[PDB]
């Protein structure tokens, strides 16, 4: 992962039980913007019809 | 499912997937190898007299 | 638009007959049976039924009295 | 809670019950005995000082612990 | 950036992350000092004395670097790859003893306590009692939300038992198992349960009559009888067992 | 009769083992089909194991089913199968 | 289709033909070129209907008008294709064949129906041995089997008038040829003549069986199949998978095998092969059919082309994947979803967040209806294209469908009935179900990725139930005790505990404020800290008047913190609730007092306000944790040096031979744990009061603001143990064996842990994991087992109308009162009226719901016991009346009519069971009164000795502690004859000893004071030459049996008491003269020659672990008799001995005059704690040890055993510190002791020694004795839950959780017309549950029926 400037303090309970509260400067830069690649198949079978 | 006092250097004590099967999925330690006959074997430094 | 029903369960006890009475009343207001007796707060018919239960102006007895009244109003419109 | 915290409470229970079992085994209270309760031999007063209320000698104590190793 | 929860450390003995936060804070301290020394661009002698201070640093180690061997056009490269923050190491059970971290924070200019006064960002007034800060290294486990999310209004259906069986992201209902039924029996909820396992789920006429009624804006449910129990009659009867339904 | 002693031990001890049953069994049959039948009978008896391992903890702990009117017939089938003769099993062997 | 009870019975052959639609004949299934079905095989068209809806097979007729006409070319009835799913065809088995269930069920149905052992049946079936079938009357018994050669001879014996077969033909001949009325008459005959209780026992048992099998509609030969039905085609499909590969079920395979073997047998018969051939073929067909039905009980399954045994018809019903457990209870559900839950504090607690996209996928039908209503799409397809474009207006229409429509939100395991709560929705960007925060404690859900599922209630009754019963703000009281389950958990309480504390010198010291309002105006502007002690003018509203609220201004002396917390507290509460520290316990009893005073609405809105202000000031605290926060004690290195020197002491002393290895190990572990506790205390006192600051003067110390200390003090997280491990040393890791390692961890987490120490930690860490892995996978076994037994139980009467409850008092276990009376009579309703100690009154009517007002009165008047009505003595038939269950519920009013209390009871007992150690777990001579208060003795039998002191001559005198109030403040159990000091009902002083006795040795102290001699004390025979021979103590002590002669065993060891001449004075009251006899080991000291004093030790006779796990609760409800059963009296009368030592010595007890002869056999390896000359009361401790609950139930009575079980399992919980109200355990007990036994039937028609259940026999004798006739005596039973659930009026229920096969077959032979009206039953058959809302509906059907 990537290192990012954390600070330990409750702050209105948007991290109540075990939660995290990421600030939009983390989401703008694309520094967790991770990439996923899929393999969609579309076969063409040989029906009796 | 448990750790026995001879895992020291042959199986990670703190790596095993918690949940259904803990301890059954031990991870081979860092420096450790497989013996000739097949056992696990770790390194040590031979100490002479002192 | 209503956090609880606790006034309703006070008025018409048993907390289950409440559910049944309110459901019947709601089918009346939703399917074209009737219209509400409490000023609607643009709420769905469920809340309006619980509320009319809350005022002591719907219950099992009153609903059966109106069943009787509409059954007898029809036989004088069938002739 | 979490799958770690439950494990913490269980481990604390396990070590607590162990430690209390081994504090209960040590006597540290009783009346002086002056002689073995099995063979009649004398308990030397140094050993009695180490444990107030030693019902056994060291010989009989070792013997009893040694039979009890086989857990019978 | 991230604002974790302090109530998670004392309950879980993993004070490791707090030591890591302080050490990372100090490491970015070295990084920003190099950043200023490079961006106010000084001369390679300044960077040599400073980075060479950052690598010697006190207690005995197995690391000594001797930056008087690098050329100028290497120490400049080295500084540029360090300006983001001086990567500190810590072999596992031979870690950074806390005095070493306090000194590596003094080498920066952070507060040796490890904590900073944080001004709130909405009310603009100082959070009492200086909070922790620092750079924690945070992964991203692949339990992403848009792989777990799922919702099924009316998908495909199984073949032997007419139950919801959809595929895509198990494109079917949630397993409304047994203990949930004990829950819904514990309430007085009887109609919700009934439409939970007669209309919504199995009864292959009840479900389409339900759907037609929903689209017509008439929330009833003409339930009928499940399909699973019907299969159970046909099986229990395939044996030599006359199962019936008395009619009265 | 000793297999009836296996029965009473399975009643008291709360389980058995392959070694226990294989100890008490009536000698000279050992086809391993009669054995599988008799082990299924001891399972259908009060004993509900048949074991390999003795225990067993909080994981499904303290389990039991009374199953009255099955014990008296199962133990009867045991005492009859031992005393009279060893019955054949399956039909290829028939 | 509101049919009836379901009915089951044998499958008569012509019935099996009426089920048919044409005989299957051939093993083909499909046609390998055109995948139409071959006719006629397992599949067909003409048999089981058409393939394509309304289309023939050959294709002549293909229109809806032609429905019904069977095509002349291939006879396929053109009809729907779902008719392919309901048609059963049959097979014509050439030779008959035995149904495996009615052969190998365990107790053979045919065995105990023919009066024949099983091995002979297997003989006749598998052709082992011939057998007679009505062999006439020449020589042979009817059942008399034969063998080969014997039949060969007998054909020469009686070739005529003879009848012997073998095979299924034989069993069928026997069963048919049987005549059941004949056997009933014969069995009643031998019940008449054969007077042998074992004999006529089994005789009358078999006659019970035959009369049952006659009173069904059955016939005995229907157990042997001639015609065997095939399952339809679409329950065992042959689906075309992609690629030509077909994926068929297994029944096609089995039926193919059976049809092959039937056809082959018919083919053999046409040829008339030799008898070995036809015999092996019939055996093959027998095995084939027996593998079709069960594929087990036959010895070895016939696995398919896999190596995996192929499933069969008795196996598609059974198991946790059969239709019962896997598709009749756990069924998938349309209109559901799920996601990652999240935090979302901006919500009132009655609305869960929810994504826009899950909403627009759950509510498509609602959207479509609304969109064809507002004319935004004329046809439904247009509306679909719209909402699939996600256009502008479907979000508006979705917000108009999601106005008042409650979604049900579930978590993965739903233990307790708060596990499934509904909410309203609030449409949200994103994909996390933003749950509320407070409710997470209820779900038991942190936010580490846990996934809750949302359902949707379709109908209108279900919406009113997801609002009026399952809404979030109607379940805040936990079902297992009245305390709210909306306890603020971790950031909220830290926020308050930081808010309402006081540092000694902050800004704004001492300045007075005009109220709370300018307390906030000071804090926000910054002129004064959040906490600095300050006079204000609060105004609390106490409501002592009848519903009034009397204002009362004042100047409380508080901080600013408490005051700014005060603007949120609603009216009725008093200000002394928020003036303290406001930890977690106090901040939860804040909500508790709010609910107990102001009802529900202000408590809900107040819990929300608390969470809001808690989060706000918890964020303002900046309550961060940093590495300077964990302070090590500077006196740690000394303590560790000191203990590591004490181990040097024990090492030196071990290698001097003074202590064994075990002793040095124990002593080492003792000094390390001591060092551990000392270091932990030193850190905690360097940590708590550590902060020292200074008000306008020198210095002063206060509780600290060390962030970790507030996090450990509030109750937010952790405690002193985790604070130990972070700062002080961390103990002694315990290796998973259970044995504790002796090498402690002298380091801690602020310091490092070198390699050995961390590694040793690994043992206990991984044991914790390997147990909380087995606990999460076996978490609901106890709730499962309880709702199996306690399910069909519904509060179905308003008032049972009785006066018989159980007496409640505060438990006191020889010390400070554990559980007071306001926690036990809080909700239950009184049984008989309550009188203030002068009676003075009628304090409370007998039917007063004891809410907290009445507990107020009871605690103002100091009432000690309140005979309160209880679930286990309600007089209702199939139910539990309204009152006697009491009131407890998520609500606070009396329990409604119908609300299914069995389930919520089992869950109240089973959800805290998650909060208990899963492994079992063992915790391990003078009386000392605590304080002022008089003495109180019960069952005290004292003698006024000539010595002066007091001694009790009753075995069971309890030493209580009463005050001048009259309350029972303390109670102690005196052993026999303890030396007593003070008076009986008199006054004593606090903390003063009042009773002493002999610790291990039993006195035999005399009755009155008279002269002494001896009888039957001859040394060598009855006595031995004992003496403390350095002192002269002639002790001719009673000889035991192994030292008394065989006539000595006939001797009577004795102590005679002579009067002043040589006679024996009568014992006072009785006429047994003055003497005491004694057993073996009745060690005598003095002899003949002294006058005794009351309190003479005439002899010297020598001589608790509480398991606390969950398995202790499992075994409590299982009611297993313990190992050492507490031997207990049987008849209230005098005691004596019996036939001396026949291995087990025999006691003998005798009443005044009645049925005396009871003697009991006892293992004489165990003490007998009874005198040899006393009158043991019925239900009295002859011996010690745990006493079996069955003996409680049979000796004492119901209420005794119920108080036993509730106090025992309450011990098991309140050991661990878990609250659970006793209604729930009492109702599970009322389900335990349901069955009954009979003593004398008399004017009823039940068999005497038969077992029948209590409700049935009780209504029987209630209506009979209501007549002029006489009742029927019944001895109550008590079953474990696993056996008390094992009997059920229904079989559809007992086919779920019991093993299905035994249930089905027993019901089948019995022809048991199972009604509905359970809950398993109706949840299976999918009509209204008769528990909750469905109860009025079932009353409707009850009225319909019977009229
Ligand atoms: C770990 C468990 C909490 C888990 C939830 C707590 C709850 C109750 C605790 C025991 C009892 O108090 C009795 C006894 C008290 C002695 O003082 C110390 C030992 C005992 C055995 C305690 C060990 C442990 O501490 C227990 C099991
Ligand atoms: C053995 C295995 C279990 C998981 C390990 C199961 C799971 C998926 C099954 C296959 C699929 O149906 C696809 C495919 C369909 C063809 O038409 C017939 C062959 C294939 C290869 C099947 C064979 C087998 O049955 C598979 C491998
Ligand atoms: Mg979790
Ligand atoms: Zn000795
Ligand atoms: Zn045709
Ligand atoms: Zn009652």
């Amino acid at each position: 992962g990537q290192n990012m400037r954390v600070a330990f303090m409750p702050w209105n309970g948007y991290n109540f039980e075990d939660s995290i509260l990421v600030s939009e400067r983390v989401v703008q830069e694309d520094r967790f913007t991770t990439i996923h690649i899929q393999e969609l198949a579309c076969v063409s079978r040989d029906t009796k019809l | 499912r448990d750790v026995h006092p001879t895992h020291y250097g042959r199986v990670c004590p703190i790596e095993t997937p918690e949940g259904p099967n803990i301890g059954l999925i031990n991870s081979l330690s860092v420096y450790a190898q497989t013996n000739e006959y097949g056992f696990l074997e770790t390194p040590y430094r031979k100490v002479t007299d002192g | 638009a209503r956090v609880t029903v606790q006034d309703a369960v006070e008025k018409i006890g048993n907390r289950f007959d409440l559910v049944l009475v309110a459901a019947r009343r709601a089918r009346q207001m939703q399917v074209g049976g009737k219209d509400p007796l409490v000023p609607e707060e643009n709420d769905k018919t469920t809340v309006i039924a619980l509320r009319e239960i809350e005022e002591g102006l719907i219950n099992n007895q009153i609903l059966d009295v109106r069943e009787r009244q509409e059954q007898q109003e029809q036989e004088a419109a069938e002739l | 809670s979490d799958e770690a915290d439950e494990a913490y409470s269980v481990t604390e229970q396990l070590t607590m019950t162990g430690i209390n079992r081994i504090r209960q085994k040590i006597n540290a209270h009783g009346i002086p005995v002056y002689l073995c309760e099995a063979c009649g031999n004398p308990i030397p007063e140094a050993r009695r000082k180490i444990f107030p209320g030693v019902t056994l000698c060291v010989e009989c104590q070792a013997y009893q612990e040694r039979q009890r190793k086989h857990y019978a | 950036d991230i604002v974790l929860n302090p109530l998670g450390v004392p309950s879980r003995m993993n004070i490791g992350q707090i030591l890591e936060t302080h050490l990372g804070m100090a490491a970015k301290g070295i990084g920003d000092k190099i950043n200023a020394m490079l961006k106010q661009q000084q001369e390679v002698a300044k960077l040599r004395e400073f980075i060479q201070r950052a690598y010697d640093l006190g207690a005995d180690v197995r690391q000594k670097v001797d930056l008087s061997t690098f050329s100028d056009e290497e120490v400049m490269r080295l500084a540029e790859n360090l300006r983001k923050g001086m990567p500190i190491a810590t072999p596992v059970f031979d870690g950074a003893k806390e005095a070493e971290i306090k000194e590596l924070l003094k080498l920066g200019d952070l507060p040796t306590s490890g904590q900073i006064r944080l001004y709130d960002g909405r009310t603009g007034e100082q959070f009492e009692r200086p909070v922790t800060v620092g750079y924690m290294y945070m992964l991203k486990l692949n339990h992403l939300v848009d792989d777990k999310m799922h919702a099924r209004s009316t998908g495909s259906y199984s073949l032997v038992t007419q139950q919801p069986l959809g595929g895509k992201a198990q494109f079917g209902g949630q397993r409304f198992g047994e203990m949930e039924v004990w829950a819904l029996e514990a309430y007085g909820a009887a109609y919700t349960l009934q439409e939970m396992l007669t209309v919504k789920s199995d009864d292959v006429n009840g479900r389409t009559k339900m759907y037609k009624n929903i689209v017509d804006g008439n929330h009833q449910m003409e339930p009928g009888m499940p399909e699973s129990f019907n299969v159970l009659l046909k099986e229990i009867r395939s044996l030599g067992i006359n199962i019936e339904l008395e009619d009265e | 009769s000793q297999l009836k002693l296996l029965v009473t031990r399975g009643k008291e001890q709360g389980y058995l083992t392959y070694a226990e049953v294989n100890d008490h069994l009536p000698e000279d049959i050992v086809d391993s089909d009669q054995i599988e039948d008799i082990i299924q009978m001891i399972n259908d008896m009060g004993i509900q194991v048949m074991e390999e391992a003795p225990d067993a903890d909080d994981l499904m702990l303290a389990e039991n089913t009374a199953d009255e009117d099955a014990a008296e017939a199962a133990a009867q089938v045991l005492s009859s199968v031992e005393s009279e003769i060893g019955r054949t099993t399956d039909p290829v062997r028939m | 289709e509101e049919f009836d009870a379901i009915k089951i019975a044998l499958a008569s052959p012509d019935m099996i033909r009426s089920w048919s639609f044409g005989e299957v004949k051939k093993p083909e299934t499909i046609n390998y070129r055109t995948f139409k079905p071959e006719r006629d095989g397992l599949f067909c068209a003409r048999i089981f209907g058409p393939v394509k809806d309304y289309e023939c097979l050959c294709g002549k007729y293909k229109r809806l008008k032609h429905r019904g006409v069977i095509c002349e070319k291939c006879g396929v009835e053109v009809t729907q294709t779902k008719v392919r799913r309901e048609r059963m065809g049959h097979i014509e088995l050439a030779s008959p064949t035995a149904h495996i269930w009615f052969l190998k069920s365990l107790p053979s149905r045919i065995g105990l129906l023919l009066d024949m052992p099983l091995r002979d049946i297997e003989r006749v079936l598998y052709f082992e041995s011939y057998v007679v079938i009505e062999g006439g009357m020449t020589n042979l018994e009817r059942q008399q089997i034969l063998t080969e050669e014997q039949y060969l001879d007998a054909l020469e014996e009686f070739g005529d008038e003879f009848d012997a077969k073998m095979g299924a033909e034989a069993i069928q001949a026997l069963l048919k040829s049987m005549d059941l009325e004949q056997e009933c008459e014969q069995l009643r005959e031998e019940l008449n003549e054969t007077n042998s209780e074992t004999k006529r026992k089994k005789l009358t048992k078999r006659i019970k069986l035959l009369e049952a099998f006659v009173q069904s509609g059955n016939k005995p030969e229907w157990m042997i199949l001639t015609v065997l039905p095939v399952l339809p085609p679409d329950l065992r499909p042959l689906v075309p998978l992609d690629g030509g590969r077909f994926a068929t079920s297994d029944l096609n395979d089995l039926y193919r095998r059976v049809i092959n073997r039937n056809n082959r047998l018919k083919r053999l018969l046409d040829l008339a092969a030799p008898d070995i051939i036809v015999r092996n073929e019939k055996r093959m067909l027998q095995e084939a059919v027996d593998a079709l039905l069960d594929n087990g009980r036959r010895g070895r399954a016939i696995t398919g082309s896999n190596k995996r045994p192929l499933k069969s018809l008795a196996d598609m019903i059974k198991g946790k994947q059969g239709r019962f457990r896997q598709n009749l209870l756990g069924k998938r559900v349309d209109y559901s979803g799920r996601s990652v839950i999240t935090v979302g504090p901006y919500l009132r607690l009655h609305q869960c967040g929810l994504p826009k996209k899950m909403a627009l996928e759950l509510f498509k039908p609602f959207i479509y209806g609304k969109l064809e209503l507002r004319g935004l799409a004329t046809t439904i397809k247009a509306a679909k294209k719209m909402v699939e474009r996600e256009e502008a207006v479907v979000w508006d229409i979705l917000d108009e469908v999601i106005r008042e429509h409650p979604v049900l939100l579930n978590r993965a395991p739903t233990l307790h009935r708060l596990g499934i709560q509904a909410f309203e929705p609030v449409l949200i960007e994103g994909k996390a179900i933003q749950l509320h925060p407070l409710v997470c404690a209820a779900y038991n859900a942190d936010f580490d990725g846990d996934q809750m599922a949302v359902h949707v209630p379709l109908t209108l009754e279900a919406q009113l139930e997801a609002r009026a019963l399952m809404m979030s703000t109607n379940n805040i009281l936990s079902p297992a005790n009245g305390e709210p389950i909306i306890v603020p958990s971790q950031d909220v309480v830290l926020g308050l505990y930081y808010m309402t504390r006081d540092c000694v010198n902050a800004k704004g010291e001492g300045m007075v404020l005009t109220g709370p309002k300018e307390a906030e105006r000071l804090y926000r502007s910054g002129l004064a800290s959040l906490h600095a002690r300050v006079k204000v003018r609060i105004t609390e509203y106490e409501k002592d008047a009848n519903g009034e609220l009397v204002a009362k201004t004042s100047l409380k002396d508080t901080t600013v913190g408490r005051a700014i917390l005060w603007m949120i507290v609603p009216k009725g509460l008093p200000y002394s609730i928020v003036n303290q520290a406001l930890g977690k316990k106090a901040i939860s009893k804040m909500l508790n007092t709010c609910y107990r005073i102001l009802g529900l609405k202000p408590t809900v809105i107040f819990a929300d306000q608390i969470m809001y202000t808690g989060f706000a000031y918890a964020a303002r605290s900046g309550a961060s944790v940093g590495i300077d926060d964990m302070v090590i004690p500077e006196k740690k290195h000394e303590i560790i040096s000191e203990a590591e020197a004490e181990v040097a002491e024990i090492q030196e002393q071990f290698q001097s031979g003074l202590v064994t290895a075990g002793e040095r190990y124990n002593k080492v572990i003792d000094i390390w744990a001591a060092a551990n506790d000392r270091v932990s205390k030193a850190m905690m006192d360097n940590l708590q009061t550590e902060t020292v600051i200074n008000r306008d003067g020198q210095e002063e110390k206060q509780v600290s603001f060390n962030s970790i200390y507030m996090m450990a003090d509030s109750g937010a997280r952790g405690s002193a143990a985790q604070i130990r491990q972070l700062a002080g040393m961390r103990g002694l890791m315990a290796k998973p064996d259970g044995s504790i390692i002796e090498t402690p961890i002298t380091a801690n987490f602020r310091e490092g842990l070198n390699v050995l120490q961390y590694f040793i930690s690994t043992h206990g860490a991984r044991k914790g994991l390997a147990d909380t892995a087995l606990k999460t996978a076996n978490s609901g076994y106890l709730t499962r087992r309880l709702v199996d037994v306690a399910q069909d139980l519904v509060v179905t009467e308003d008032d049972c109308g009785t006066h018989e409850g159980i007496m409640m008092t505060p438990v006191i276990e020889g010390g400070d009162v554990k559980e007071p009376l306001r926690d036990r009579v809080l909700g239950r309703v009184t049984a008989e009226d309550v009188l203030k100690p002068g009676t003075a009154d009628i304090l409370v009517p007998r039917n007063t719901l004891l809410h907290e007002q009445w507990c107020d009165l009871l605690e103002e008047n100091s009432v000690d016991a309140v005979k309160v009505r209880s679930v286990v003595s309600c007089d209702t038939d199939f139910g539990v009346c309204a009152h006697c269950y009491g009131r407890d519920l998520a609500r606070g009013h009396i329990i409604n009519k119908g609300e299914a209390i069995g389930v919520i009871a089992a869950q109240s007992i089973g959800e805290p069971g998650t909060q208990l150690t899963m492994r079992t777990f063992h915790i391990g001579s003078s009386i000392q009164v605590k304080n002022k208060g008089s003495i109180k003795l019960s069952n005290v039998k004292s003698v006024v000795n000539s010595s002066g002191k007091l001694v009790i001559t009753s075995r069971n005198t309890e030493l209580k502690l009463i005050d001048e109030f009259g309350r029972t403040k303390e109670s102690y159990k005196v052993p026999y004859g303890a030396v007593l000091a003070k008076g009986d009902g008199e006054q004593v002083a606090g903390g003063e000893t009042v009773a002493n006795w002999d610790p291990h040795t039993m006195p035999v102290i005399t009755e009155v004071s008279g002269f002494v001699r001896f009888t039957d004390m001859i040394d060598g025979q009855t006595i031995t030459r004992q003496t403390d021979e350095l002192t002269g103590l002639s002790s001719l002590v009673v000889l035991d049996s192994a030292e008394r002669t065989a006539g000595g065993k006939d001797l009577r060891p004795a102590l005679k008491i002579v009067d002043a001449q040589g006679n024996d004075v009568l014992i006072p009251g009785t006429d047994m003269p003055a003497q005491y006899f004694l057993p073996g080991k009745a060690i005598v000291q003095l002899e003949d020659g002294v006058q005794i004093s009351s309190g003479d030790t005439l002899a010297r006779i020598p001589q608790k672990d509480i398991t606390g796990g969950l398995p202790r609760v499992a075994d409590l409800f299982e009611a297993r008799r313990p190992k050492e059963p507490a031997i207990l009296a049987e008849i209230s009368g005098i005691v004596s001995f019996g036939k001396e030592t026949k291995g087990k010595r025999r006691l003998v007890i005798t009443p005044v005059d009645g049925s005396d002869p009871y003697e009991e056999m006892i293992p004489k390896w165990r003490q007998l704690n009874v005198f040899e000359g006393e009158r043991v009361e019925r239900g009295d401790v002859i011996s010690d040890g745990p006493e079996a609950p069955h003996d409680i139930l049979r000796l004492r009575g119901v209420h005794a055993v119920t108080r036993y079980i509730v106090n025992e399992v309450q011990d098991v919980y309140r050991l661990q510190g878990v609250k659970i109200n006793d209604k729930h355990i009492e109702v599970i007990v009322r389900q335990m002791l349901r069955k009954a036994t009979i003593v004398n039937a008399g004017s009823s028609d039940f068999l005497e020694g038969e077992q029948v259940e209590y409700s049935r026999v009780k209504i029987a004798n209630r209506e009979l004795e209501a007549n002029g006739k006489v009742g029927a005596t019944y001895s109550r039973d008590l079953l474990g839950i696993t056996k008390a659930s094992l009997a059920t009026e229904s079989f559809i229920s007992a086919a779920s959780f019991q093993e299905t096969t035994r249930v089905l077959t027993e019901a089948a032979v019995a022809g048991k017309r199972d009604e509905l009206r359970g809950l398993k039953e109706n949840v299976i058959v999918g009509r209204l549950i008769p528990a909750g809302t469905g109860y009025a509906y079932h009353q409707d059907r009850m009225r319909r029926r019977a009229a």
